[PDB]
């Protein structure tokens, strides 16, 4: 934010620019990181578009569903407990992890 | 590999956590391994998780002893073959 | 005992004497030496010498 | 967890048989009941073990077999594969029968409590159970005296992070802990326990009662440690609650204490702001001596110490907490010091070259207490004073550096210019008004 009407915006093409903002865009919500729209001709900020989701990430999280449940897995019951103590317990009981003092685990290989 | 360094770092990690009064880290550090400065904290995390599994909210010596057997077993190398030495 | 402690406490006593002579003097403009000696409990000559030194 | 061989029907079939076996000594009865318990444990059925544990504990307690019930409890807690809920329910039964023990003497209760605490040592599913049992233990201990052991046994438990408890009982445990710490005589530890509770918790309607007791304990701590302004803030928070604010006969003592403890505190921006705020209070007008007392310590006017010490002294004396007995003699000296400080703060604001004799006359300090007081208040840094003992003069004025003089001159010239502009702009307005 060089001034109230001078911003340093990157571009998806790659070059940087010194771009003047419009009059209706709330200047408060302009910090390092916010996506904005640039007019093609005069290179003027138009909108305050929210954060981006890369298409190669939605294509990852949008898998079908899977119809198998924990019943379908047989024999594996102890390792299921070990995995669930890291996948489910920190996400649904972050208080035992506090008084005991354990640092919540991150990876399960 | 120094005993004093492992003792110092074990005490530092234990101070923040909830070690039981009847739990000795000196019994854990009796043997001189090549233990890194990171594994000797994940071992205490594993001991805490083991205690949480048994519903105990304060880790005991019996869980610290078992933690050493699960986070540091071998580097394999040649110690699996005793006749080399 | 602990000879270091006493050898240091001599200089500590000197520093405390200077500090106390600083404190009693703070609310004054023309204080009398006799009153200062009475407050500190020292003697006029020693108080005068210490005052000149500071 | 499912039994897959549910014994509930089998349990109710076998129970009359064991009751028939219960007509005499329960050794065979408890053996058969333990066989049923083993069946349920291998079946991992919680519902059956519920009634099994309940009936066995009732049988053992009926014959006053606590000397054996404790050992059975230890064995069943140590039993491998025992369901946690079964242990919690059975120990709940043990505590419930303990309130109806009646005939049990001190030794039986102490042994049962010790076994309960050791069995439930270091466990999560029996947290609240062990906490309540320890509370009963500490009540028993403090009934006999023995303040130190009871106090430390209650202070060992950290109740803030128990989790399983509801927010109605953790506050109670903290209050009991603080009360026992105060009784021991470890006010620092009592304050240590105090910060555990968060003030956002008390912003609820159901916690109105606990708020009063907690703030009263805080007031007691700060009073013993003599932080009078903190006591005033805590009593103001007490006053702001509805249950006492609505009731005149309840807020009147609270507001009187507020006035007294706010006047007893030394000067400071907070004290002045609080005294102005309470002076603006409408409820204060109903009080007669407190309003006048606040007027005395707010007006820039010197007061005679004997006049205060003989006028407001009776009303102040007939009280508790402050100025209310021999133990409150510590407060009257503080009031005298405060009134002398106010007198100096007024004189220095007005006078510039007060002589020592008249200064002693106004403050009423004898001869040397005056110089001592002046010395202390200037050393702390409230007033700018300088004595001239041989001349017996006091120069209360602060010599003005050239910067202050020129800044004042500039401000005066700016005010003059602003006023001349206002006069010029009002002349035309009135000329239009009366030129019409």
């Amino acid at each position: 934010e060089l001034s109230e009407e001078k911003y340093i915006v990157k571009a998806s093409s790659g070059p940087r620019y010194i771009v003047g903002v419009r009059n209706s865009v709330d200047r408060s919500k302009l910090k390092k990181g916010v996506r904005v729209t640039l007019d093609i001709t005069t290179l003027t900020i138009m909108r305050i578009l929210p954060r981006e989701t890369d298409p190669l990430v939605y294509n990852m999280t949008s898998f079908e569903q899977g119809e198998i449940t924990f019943d379908g897995i047989g024999g594996l019951t102890e390792q299921i407990r070990e995995l669930r103590e890291v996948i489910e317990l920190p996400l649904k009981n972050p208080e035992i992890f506090q008084r005991v003092g354990i640092k919540p685990p991150k990876g399960v290989l | 590999r120094d005993r004093r360094e492992r003792r110092l770092i074990f005490g530092t990690i234990a101070s923040k956590m909830s070690l039981a009064p009847e739990a000795d880290l000196d019994s854990l550090i009796i043997r001189n391994d090549s233990l890194s400065g990171a594994v000797i904290a994940a071992i205490m995390q594993e001991a805490g998780l083991r205690a949480v599994r048994k519903n105990r909210y304060v880790i005991l010596q019996s869980d610290l002893e078992e933690a050493y057997a699960t986070q540091v077993k071998t580097d394999n190398t040649v110690d699996k073959f005793d006749f080399y030495k | 005992g602990d000879e270091l402690t006493r050898s240091h406490f001599n200089a500590l006593y000197d520093t405390l004497l200077e500090s106390n002579l600083c404190k009693i003097i703070e609310p004054f403009e023309c204080v009398e030496i006799s009153h200062i000696s009475k407050i500190i409990g020292l003697d006029t000559q020693q108080v005068e010498g210490k005052l000149s030194q500071m | 967890i499912k039994a897959d061989k549910d014994y509930s029907q089998i349990l109710k079939e076998e129970f009359p048989k064991i009751d028939s076996l219960a007509q005499n000594d329960c050794n065979s009865a408890l053996d058969q009941l333990l066989v049923l318990e083993k069946k349920t444990r291998q079946a991992s059925d919680l519902a059956s073990s519920k009634e099994v544990l309940a009936k066995i504990v009732d049988l053992l307690a009926s014959r006053n077999k606590w000397d054996d019930l404790n050992e059975q409890l230890t064995l069943l807690s140590k039993k491998h594969g025992q369901l946690k809920l079964s242990i919690q329910y059975m120990i709940q039964k043990v505590m419930e029968y303990l309130k109806s023990s009646k005939s049990l003497d001190l030794n039986t209760r102490i042994s049962v409590i010790e076994t309960i605490r050791v069995v439930t040592e270091n466990k999560i599913f029996v947290e609240v159970e062990r906490a309540r049992v320890t509370k009963d233990l500490v009540e028993i201990k403090k009934e006999e005296g023995k303040i130190d052991e009871a106090a430390d046994i209650l202070c060992e438990l950290q109740v803030e992070t128990y989790g399983s408890m509801e927010m109605s009982e953790k506050i109670q445990f903290i209050l009991e802990q603080m009360e026992l710490s105060i009784l021991k005589g470890d006010y620092s530890q009592a304050t240590v326990l105090s910060r555990k509770i968060l003030k956002k918790t008390f912003k609820n309607p159901k916690y109105e009662s606990l708020k009063l007791e907690y703030y009263n304990l805080l007031v007691k701590i700060s009073l013993h440690k003599r932080e009078y302004l903190e006591v005033a803030q805590y009593l103001q928070e007490i006053y702001q609650t509805d249950a006492i604010k609505s009731d005149e006969a309840k807020w009147k003592p609270v507001l009187s204490h507020i006035v007294y403890f706010l006047v007893l505190s030394p000067y400071g921006n907070l004290q002045n702001d609080l005294i102005h705020k309470i002076q603006n209070d409408n409820n204060l007008k109903k009080l007669e001596s407190q309003e006048s007392l606040v007027k005395l310590f707010t007006t820039n006017e010197l007061m005679r110490w004997p006049i205060v010490q003989k006028t407001y002294e009776p009303v102040l004396n007939e009280d508790d907490l402050a100025f209310g007995g021999e133990a409150n003699k510590h407060h009257w000296e503080d009031l005298q010091k405060r009134v002398i400080e106010h007198n100096l703060r007024v004189i220095s604001e007005y006078y510039s070259r007060i002589t020592l004799l008249r200064l002693n006359e106004l403050l009423d300090l004898t001869e040397s207490q005056t110089e001592t007081y002046i010395s202390d208040l200037v050393n702390q840094g409230i007033i700018y004073a300088k004595v001239n003992r041989p001349a017996k003069i006091v120069n209360f004025e602060k010599p003005k550096n050239s910067s202050q003089l020129l800044n004042e001159w500039s401000h005066n010239v700016d005010e003059l210019l602003e006023h001349i502009e206002t006069i010029g702009h009002l002349i035309t307005k009135e000329e239009i008004m009366h030129g019409l």
